[PDB]
């Protein structure tokens, strides 16, 4: 009574991702896909029970009962599709068996990479953070290499104000010799 | 609403032979609604130890039941099934034959 | 309408008792209680096919439920244990085979010691003048540090009113010592606005971190201030300089 | 031979003392396999070979679904009575099932009755509901708006119901797949002068039997119903009158064997 979907998938804004789901069971009452945004409630996406494909907009769901196989197909990817995608089936006893979920990461298509590193000063203190910003989505942000230097995951902001999108990671340390360069390796 | 009055068939498990212990069956079928009251009679008095099937469902939505008792029949002993139901102003008595 | 689940956040000392409420106005026959944990599917704690019945799921141990009404399916933590630190979602479905409607969840942490609970210190870092001059844009950064458990909502306020566009918050708090399990957490956010907008002196920027901690009712015998559920804020004013 | 799995649901509004407002019984062929009701609030086996082969988890899980179906059924009935503007006690029935034929073929069916009369019949191939009146046609429009529900049923009738039947047929193979051959005798004067001939069969299983009279068919054969003998066998007869000197005979067919008694 097992179910497999991939832990993580990452795809470029505007492109296609196929999220596979496999399931061994002696008995089937349908397969579901739920969408879960970070910190939010899972929400119903798709029900399939017969073999074939269903389409609601940018989203398609396929099922092979025989191959015990499903896929969630997302077209024309948007930043808002960043979420976990949960597959589940009802067994013979109507027990809902949940997959571990797939975290879908969407990279924005940055047309004009302008990779800068900047230092922001504290509005009350001397104490300072470093902002690595405007870099290309195909850039990895490496770990600190130091216990007193903290580096966040890249965060994709969207200032619709100027139809502009950008990556950014933050770095910080109380150390009174640290600098914003060494940061981010 | 369409009420259906019970068909009542009385008979014995194996061919009947005076003195030979057999089993008296009362089959009540094709009735609606489900509520029903059955006793078996030896000489018009109720028989104390009777077994029966659970209420049973037909694909035509009507109900049937088997009511039966271990009995050894004879020349002078008369056997019947008595049935009551919303369809009947009085309990229907049905006597056994051959 | 849908499913309403309370509270959103709770910290408990080991061995304390706890009731999560969960209600729906949808006439749903099935209600469910799940716990969500890194690296595995939702795990059913209990469920209920109708008012007047309930039954164990895969992880019933440590929990009880009740279903006196169609509306309500409370989950009671009997004696709180570290292993119960999790995110709890209750769900409803019309039928055994219909789609689940979920509540917005309960983030729950169990600590052996309430002396480990600390509110966040919050700071707003002003945009780099190098950024202002090179991009015509200004990134404010908010830093929430030293808080336990990881039960914070960070929002941005401009002229005393909340704002969403040009905001990006780290989705998961960082650990200040990843070694420790009692480790306190940090969280960064950005708000990016046109350089022109940052320059207006009639703009207040306020970083609001709603922390969830001890209760005004909770006993406290440490010197430092009882680490209660509280809003902690830092601010910056616009300037042309 | 054709085998079948059937589940029935009976609901009664404003029942008498004792009479449960809900009953749900499962049959393989004419054997009952499972029982539930509003009084016992428990699913139980009605055959030892179900009891022997399905673990506690089974009865635990389906008790819960049936407590659910009980609830849903009280509400579907209470609503129908609103719709008809019917006060007092009425009944609501559901039968669902599948046949596994010998050709390997399958059938699936689901229908509802109100007061023992046909109300809604499902069609799993056109994924639609036949209705008998206005109030039924109203329930149809709701059920057909839900593509996902219609597809759930079609899959249950065609796949699940047949998978269940197959393992039930295995659990109870010695009961459900045995043959007990029939005793067929012909005994004979229905009034002074006129003679009738009685062809009688008993002690047979399965209950499906063909019995008729011939000459070397015959018009006006009085047939008697297939009745249960109480030992898990059945009995049945065919009678016929004789123009006061044609050569007659009783033909009987049961479970693959053909008999002639002259
Ligand atoms: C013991 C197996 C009781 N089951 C039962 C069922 N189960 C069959 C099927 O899963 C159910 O009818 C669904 O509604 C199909 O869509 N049905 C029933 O009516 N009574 C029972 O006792």
């Amino acid at each position: 009574q097992n179910i497999d979907q991939p832990t993580e998938m990452t795809a470029t804004e505007g492109a296609i991702v196929q999220i596979n789901c496999t399931y061994q069971t002696s008995g089937f009452n349908g397969l579901f896909w739920y969408q879960q945004h970070a910190g939010e409630a899972p929400t119903f996406l798709s029900y399939n029970v017969l073999d074939g494909l269903e389409e609601k907009g940018r989203f398609s769901s396929f099922l092979s009962r025989s191959k015990g196989y499903s896929y969630l197909l997302l077209k024309e990817l948007q930043m808002k599709d960043s979420a976990s995608y949960l597959c589940a089936f009802l067994d013979s006893n109507y027990q809902l068996i949940w997959g571990a979920g797939t975290k879908l990461i969407i990279k924005p298509d940055i047309q004009n990479p302008d990779p800068a590193v900047y230092q922001l000063r504290d509005s009350k203190s001397s104490k300072s953070v470093c902002l690595f910003t405007d870099f290309d989505s195909q850039t990895n942000v490496s770990q600190s290499k130091d216990s007193d230097v903290y580096i966040t995951d890249k965060c994709v902001l969207d200032m619709r104000s100027m139809d502009f999108k950008s990556n950014s990671a933050v770095a910080w340390s109380n150390k009174s010799d640290f600098a914003c360069a060494n940061a981010f390796n | 609403m369409i009420q259906r009055t019970p068909k009542i068939q009385v008979y014995s498990r194996h061919p009947a032979e005076n003195g030979k212990s057999n089993f008296l069956n009362c089959y009540v079928s094709g009735f609606h609604p489900s509520d029903i009251e059955v006793d078996l009679l030896k000489n018009g008095e109720r028989i104390e130890k009777v077994e029966h099937s659970d209420l049973s469902f037909s694909k035509d939505w009507s109900f049937y039941l088997l009511y039966y008792t271990e009995f050894t029949p004879t020349e002078k002993d008369e056997y019947a099934c008595r049935v009551n139901h919303v369809t009947l102003s009085q309990p229907k008595i049905v006597k056994w034959d051959r | 309408a849908g499913v309403t689940q309370t509270p959103k956040f709770q910290v408990l000392k080991t061995g304390q008792s706890m009731t999560l409420q969960c209600a729906q106005d949808m006439n749903h026959n099935y209600m469910y209680w799940y716990r969500q944990d890194p690296g595995m599917g939702l795990r059913l704690i209990y469920y209920s096919a109708s008012e007047g019945t309930t039954d164990k799921g895969e992880v019933p141990n440590g929990y009880n439920v009740s279903r006196s009404t169609t509306e309500d399916f409370p989950l009671r933590l009997l004696s709180a244990a570290p292993s119960q630190t999790s995110v709890y979602f209750c769900a409803s479905s019309n039928r055994e085979y219909s789609p689940l409607h979920f509540g917005n969840g309960t983030r729950l942490t169990v600590t052996e010691d309430l002396n480990k609970v600390f509110p966040p210190e919050v700071a707003v870092f002003e945009p780099s003048e190098a950024e202002i001059s090179h991009t015509q844009k200004a990134t404010l950064v908010c830093l929430a540090t030293g808080f336990y458990p990881d039960h914070v909502e960070l929002s941005w306020w401009v002229n005393g009113k909340e704002v969403h566009s040009g905001v990006c918050t780290d989705p998961q708090p960082l650990k200040e010592q990843p070694a420790l399990n009692d480790s306190r957490y940090a969280l960064s956010s950005r708000l990016r606005v046109s350089a022109t907008f940052w320059q207006d002196p009639r703009n207040h920027f306020r970083c609001q971190v709603q922390f969830y901690g001890l209760s005004e009712n909770d006993e406290w015998t440490q010197d430092r201030a009882k680490p209660v559920t509280q809003i902690v804020s830092a601010e910056a004013w616009g300037r042309a300089d | 031979r054709t085998h079948s799995l059937r589940y029935f649901r009976l609901g009664v509004s404003d029942p008498i003392h004792g009479v449960p407002e809900f009953i749900s019984v499962g049959y393989v062929d004419s054997h009952p396999i499972t029982t539930y009701d509003s009084v016992t609030r428990q699913k139980e086996p009605r055959a030892p070979w179900m009891a022997e082969n399905l673990a506690p988890d089974h009865w635990e899980r389906y008790t819960q679904l049936l407590r659910g179906w009980q609830q849903m059924f009280k509400v579907e009935l209470k609503r129908l009575q609103r719709h008809y503007n019917h006060s007092g006690s009425h009944t609501y029935q559901r039968m669902i099932g599948c046949e596994l034929l010998e050709d390997g073929s399958t059938t699936g069916f689901l229908q509802y009755a109100y007061d023992g009369q046909d109300f809604l019949i499902f069609n799993k191939d056109t994924l639609s509901w036949l209705a008998v009146d206005n109030v039924a046609h109203t329930i149809k429009q709701a059920w057909e708006a839900n593509q996902h529900e219609l597809l759930y049923q079609k899959n249950w009738l065609e796949e699940e119901c047949i998978a269940w039947l197959k393992r039930f047929l295995e659990y109870g193979k010695d009961t459900l797949q045995r043959t007990e051959p029939p005793l067929v005798r012909v005994n004979r004067e229905t009034f002074p002068g006129v003679t009738a001939l009685f062809c009688k069969a008993h002690g047979f299983y399965p209950p499906e039997i063909y019995m008729t009279w011939m000459k070397n068919i015959v018009q006006e054969i009085d047939y008697g119903d297939i009745l249960p003998s109480g030992d898990g066998t059945y009995q049945a007869w065919a009678s016929i009158e004789l123009d006061p000197s044609n050569l007659y005979s009783c033909h009987v067919e049961h479970s693959g064997v053909h008999m002639v008694l002259q």
